[PDB]
């Protein structure tokens, strides 16, 4: 049972970041402003 | 990416790329070359230049030739149909029998299996050969040194190991031909076709052949062992088999690495070997292991240069060896086959914690009795063969019956000799030698313990002497 | 489990971005990366490559930085970005490492998750000076009769295990690690010994089986294993001993007692020779660099014994050296003999002749020695050593044969000091001078079982007192004579 | 905090997996059968799911009186 659990977890992790594989720079500008504050 | 050759110095070739540099250990293919010339990246010199070593002849290379990058180190065709088939470092068929229509290609230069993938219990690989499974047992995922020569039959021992491991277990075999003489390679090909290990007309071949001959550049002779290792790793990691990988000489692997590092301009070390001798041997031998998926057991013929066992090449190879079989010509002159020297053959798994106290004690007793027989032999050289000791001649005949019982008919030698090939399980070997040590088979004559299987065949023969 | 992912791995995920200092790889090759940039990088500072690899800033040059790559240079290309870490090369230390198998950089390779270490310690620290140290006094018990009697090892010592291949050096170290279980489970916290086993250039299967032997004996719970095996990069096999030594210096500095095994130092010297020759440095004897002595001596000098003003801790080192054909007058063997405090010569003649452990008593020495024995072991082992010297001189003779067969021992069988003292007593007072030799071991076995099954009180008194008093002397005398009458 | 609201959408997608035990694979099974094969093979060699029934054997004995 624990080995099946670990292997299902592994396939889930590579599938979730395959999901990101299939998938807006407002955060980029925000980080820019933050770094500008970092002087 | 596509680069251009900017330097050709013997077997090293410096290429220059415009946009995408290939990483180290990557196969570049030269364009326009009539054959398939493959360079392997060994260095990044800067200025977008890349130093490589060629896997073939470099004649006719022009500064400016187009060199196309592949992306993978070197991809050889792996699959269940490389068996009974010859290929070279690049993975192309050598045997003039058509292409290898396999399904997948594996890259050479893999990583040794992780720590957590190592199986942790030492286990004997039963080979069905009496003298080996009794006195110097092979370990699963181990390395074995064949200290044989030409006179004593060594090709027969190799073919019989292939046959047994294929039958007892379900394991296929790979034979790497590092730095091998083309004449001897052809001889071995035809001997393995004859003895049925290779089948030219069926799909029942038990061995895949990989050869890097002596007329090939140091890069080839250095990567051919890795090619064989890759075609064995496929079987292990994708079929759960217990593969048997032979390396017809490991010293030529070492010396080819030495030549390669010399060509690249590196400063030599003790005696002249590469500075990376230990790591180059390790990155290869560490892939011959027993993983949780299967195992690869390696039989590596060893040449000892200048007969110095402290030379850096055999002294760095012996760090990886787990067993050792010595094919003496002296034992063969006595008429014993396989001519494995029972006293000079060693194994690291011989201790009672691994093979059990029963196996350990039977083998220890056989060893001690053989040593005492050679002692009583040099004292019989007195020419005064008498029996002022009852136990002395008792043990003399016991040990003669033993050292003849360490003889066995091999299946692969069933066409040359009418004797049938009798592979014997481990427990039957232990039991038979236990009986002969307990003094039971005294009434039996001597020659009924010659070219026999288990003791059942021995007593059947003894009866049939009349 | 699903939320073992969104656990904090997402929320707490270091998804920061910071103004980092960088360099650009000019040329990777021979395990060295010429890197352009890194203007403010420090000498011996750890940098991180684009592939997640790590390296040490060796050569600060005017126009570039030479970086030693801790891993395969296959994963580095020209043009890769190299970030500073601002930290001189250091490893995680602490008690959270006990039970863990790690590689030379402190990363777990046992699949049990990350090491929860809170402290980091530099790998290239300087050994303690003259004042912080104090002479070796406390015994470091190995559980091997031959070692614990004739070649005693104290806490804070450096004792070489030198010998050919396959002569039982790793077995001696593994038994020394297993033997500390009787102390680590007890009550006195000044007798606990935390063991560290650095495996350099070894077969990874051998290290896995070693961890198995330690787990079956329940010795992993107090043991760190640093593994830089045969297939790992030469810089990693170079670094592994200093990583292990810092993990042990953590215990040495906090009033605890560590033991460290380097298995072996010959392979670290070979890895350093590879690195030096690839750096085009001038090769000396046997092509070794000029500073291979410094290589081993700055390492074995950190195994000290602090005084009670610096915590009172210690760190014992058992470096292993493999000789070729029994040559001890080689370069690296004599270097480490110059560094350590003694040797344990294992012989191939003795090992092949069934004498295991194959310790050469005439050549094994311990410069500290007597100052770190118990009183009872001293009482019996003095006479044993005198009689063994007498026997090797004339090679009484029967007494010597009896004693040398009394020194044989089994693998994975470390004896407590009381039982070693009992056996050596039964051997050294003559009580088997007339028993023919081949039964001795048998007798020994039976005898000790007797003494442990029924006379536990005598052994307990020996344990409490440390010496074998006249009362206990006559008691053990009647015990052994009664058994011999029974035997 | 754009990438957390990235990730947990994907995590919820992966959660839609009671209809498919291993999240739309039709692969990674060919090796799981082999790995469990080894697993069962040497964890035992019987119907490990079951409870065991036990055959016992009892000692040998001989003539021990004065012959
Ligand atoms: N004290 C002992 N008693 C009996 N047998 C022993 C003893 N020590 C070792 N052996 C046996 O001899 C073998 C030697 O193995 P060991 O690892 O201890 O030697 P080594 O010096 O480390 O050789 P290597 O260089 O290969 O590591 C052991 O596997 C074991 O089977
Ligand atoms: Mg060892």
């Amino acid at each position: 049972q624990n080995m099946m659990r670990r292997k299902e977890q592994e396939h889930m992790i590579n599938w979730v970041e395959k999901h990101v594989v299939q998938s807006t720079i407002a955060k980029c500008i925000a980080d820019l402003k933050l770094l500008a504050k970092k002087a | 990416a596509t680069g251009r050759i900017v330097a050709v110095i013997g077997a090293v070739v410096d290429v220059q790329f415009d946009e995408g540099l290939p990483p180290i250990l990557n196969a570049l293919e030269v364009q326009g070359r009539e054959t398939r010339l493959v360079l392997e990246v060994a260095q990044h010199l800067g200025e977008s230049t890349v130093r490589t070593i060629a896997m073939d002849g470099t004649e006719g290379l022009v500064r400016g030739q187009k060199v196309l990058d592949s992306g993978a180190p070197i991809k050889i065709p792996v699959g269940p149909e490389t068996l009974g088939r010859i290929m070279n470092v690049i993975g192309e068929p050598i045997d003039e029998r058509g292409p290898i229509k396999t399904k997948q290609f594996a890259p050479i230069h893999a990583e040794a299996p992780e720590f957590m993938e190592m199986s942790v219990e030492q286990e004997i690989l039963v080979t069905g050969i009496k003298v080996v499974d009794l006195l110097a047992p092979y370990a699963k995922g181990g390395k074995i040194g064949l200290f044989g020569g030409a006179g004593v039959g060594k090709t027969v021992l190799i073919m019989e190991l292939i046959n047994n491991v294929a039958k007892a277990h379900g394991g296929y075999s790979v034979f790497a031909g590092v730095g091998e003489r083309t004449r001897e390679g052809n001889d071995l090909y035809h001997e393995m076709i004859e003895s049925g290990v290779i089948n030219l007309k069926d799909a029942t071949s038990k061995v895949a052949l990989v050869y890097g001959q002596m007329n090939e550049p140091p890069g080839a002779r250095a990567r051919v062992a890795l090619t064989g290792l890759t075609v064995a790793e496929y079987f292990r990691d994708q079929e759960g088999q217990d593969v048997l990988l032979f390396i017809d000489n490991i010293f030529r692997f070492t010396q080819a690495g030495s030549e390669v590092s010399a060509l690249l301009g590196r400063i030599p070390s003790a005696v002249g070997y590469q500075p990376t001798l230990a790591t180059d041997m390790g990155t290869m031998q560490e892939r011959i292991t027993t993983t949780k998926k299967g195992s690869i057991t390696s039989v590596q013929a060893i040449y000892v240069p200048a007969d110095d066992l402290t030379d850096p090449a055999p002294a760095t190879t012996f760090a990886h060896l787990d067993a050792t079989t010595v094919l003496s010509r002296a034992i063969a002159e006595l008429g014993i086959y396989p001519a494995v020297d029972p006293l000079d053959s060693t194994s690291r798994i011989m201790d009672p914690n691994i093979v059990g106290s029963e196996h350990y004690d039977v083998a220890r007793g056989v060893q001690k009795i053989l040593q005492d027989y050679k002692s009583l032999q040099d004292i019989i050289a007195i020419l005064g063969m008498d029996e002022l000791s009852e136990e002395d001649k008792l043990t003399v005949s016991r040990a003669r019956k033993i050292q003849r019982f360490l003889s066995q008919p091999f299946q692969v030698a069933e066409v040359f000799t009418g004797h049938m090939g009798k592979l014997v399980p481990l427990k039957e070997t232990i039991k038979g030698f236990q009986q002969i040590l307990a003094g039971e088979y005294d009434h039996l004559p001597e020659q009924a313990f010659y070219m026999v299987g288990p003791i059942e065949e021995a007593v059947a023969k003894a009866d049939k002497l009349a | 489990e699903m939320s073992s992912i969104l656990e904090e791995r997402i929320l707490g995920a270091d998804t920061s971005v910071d103004l980092e200092e960088t360099g650009r790889v000019l040329s990777i090759g021979d395990g060295i990366a010429r890197v352009h940039g890194l203007r403010n990088v420090q000498a011996e500072e750890m940098v991180e490559f684009s592939s997640g690899l790590k390296g040490m800033s060796l050569n600060l040059e005017p126009d570039n930085v030479g970086v030693v790559v801790f891993g395969n240079d296959k994963l580095i290309k020209e043009g890769d970005i190299v970030k500073r870490t601002g930290a001189i090369v250091d490893v995680p230390v602490g008690e959270e490492l006990l039970g863990r198998v790690v590689d030379a950089l402190g990363n777990a390779i046992d699949g049990k998750g990350p090491i929860g270490s809170k402290t980091r310690r530099r790998v290239g620290l300087k050994a303690p000076g003259i004042i912080p140290r104090i002479s070796v006094r406390e015994p470091m018990q190995t559980g091997i009769k031959a070692v614990d009697s004739l070649v005693p090892i104290g806490r804070g010592q450096r004792e070489l295990i030198i010998g050919d291949r396959q002569t039982g050096k790793t077995s001696i170290a593994i038994d020394t690690i297993i033997n500390q279980k009787r102390f680590n489970d007890g009550s006195d916290e000044k007798k606990k010994l935390y063991c560290i086993y650095v495996a350099i250039g070894q077969k990874r299967s051998t290290v896995a089986q070693l961890v198995k032997r330690l787990t079956d004996a329940d010795a992993m719970k107090y043991t760190i294993v640093v593994s830089a095996t045969a297939s790992d990069a030469a810089p990693l096999q170079y670094l592994a001993p200093y990583s292990g030594c810092s993990m042990g210096e953590y215990f040495r500095d906090n009033g605890k007692h560590a033991l460290i095994i380097y298995d072996d130092l010959s392979k670290q010297a070979v890895a350093y020779r590879q690195m030096s020759l690839l750096l085009r440095r001038p090769p000396g004897r046997e092509a070794y660099p000029g500073d291979v002595f410094y290589l081993h001596s700055r390492l074995l000098e950190r195994a000290a014994k602090m005084n009670d003003a610096f915590g009172g801790g210690s760190l014992t080192a058992l470096p292993v050296i493999e000789t070729q054909a029994g040559d001890v007058s080689a370069y690296i063997p004599t270097n480490v003999i110059s560094i350590t405090d003694g040797q344990i010569f294992l012989e191939t003649e003795l090992f092949y002749k069934g004498i295991r452990p194959a310790i050469n008593v005439g050549l094994s020495v311990s410069r500290v020695g007597s100052a770190a024995q118990t009183r009872a072991m001293k009482q019996v082992a003095g006479t044993m050593k005198l009689e063994l010297a007498q026997y090797r001189e004339v090679a009484l003779l029967s007494r010597g044969v009896r004693l040398t067969e009394l020194l044989k021992q089994g693998q994975y069988s470390p004896m407590a000091i009381e039982e070693q003292v009992a056996v050596i007593y039964a051997g050294v007072r003559g009580y088997l001078d007339k028993l023919e030799p081949s039964k001795i071991t048998k007798f020994e076995n039976a005898f000790l079982s007797h003494v442990v099954s029924q006379h536990q009180a005598l052994l307990g008194t020996i344990r409490a007192d440390g010496k074998i008093s006249e009362q206990s002397d006559a008691k053990l005398k009647e015990i052994v004579t009664n058994f011999l009458a029974g035997f | 905090q754009k990438l957390f609201v990235d990730k947990i959408r994907e995590y919820k997608s992966k959660r839609q997996t009671s209809g498919g035990p291993v999240d739309a694979s039709s692969e990674y099974q060919q090796e799981l059968e082999r790995e469990l094969f080894k697993l069962k093979q040497m964890f035992g060699n019987a119907d490990m799911n079951t409870f065991p029934t036990f055959k016992f054997e009892d000692p040998k004995f001989e003539v021990i009186e004065k012959p």
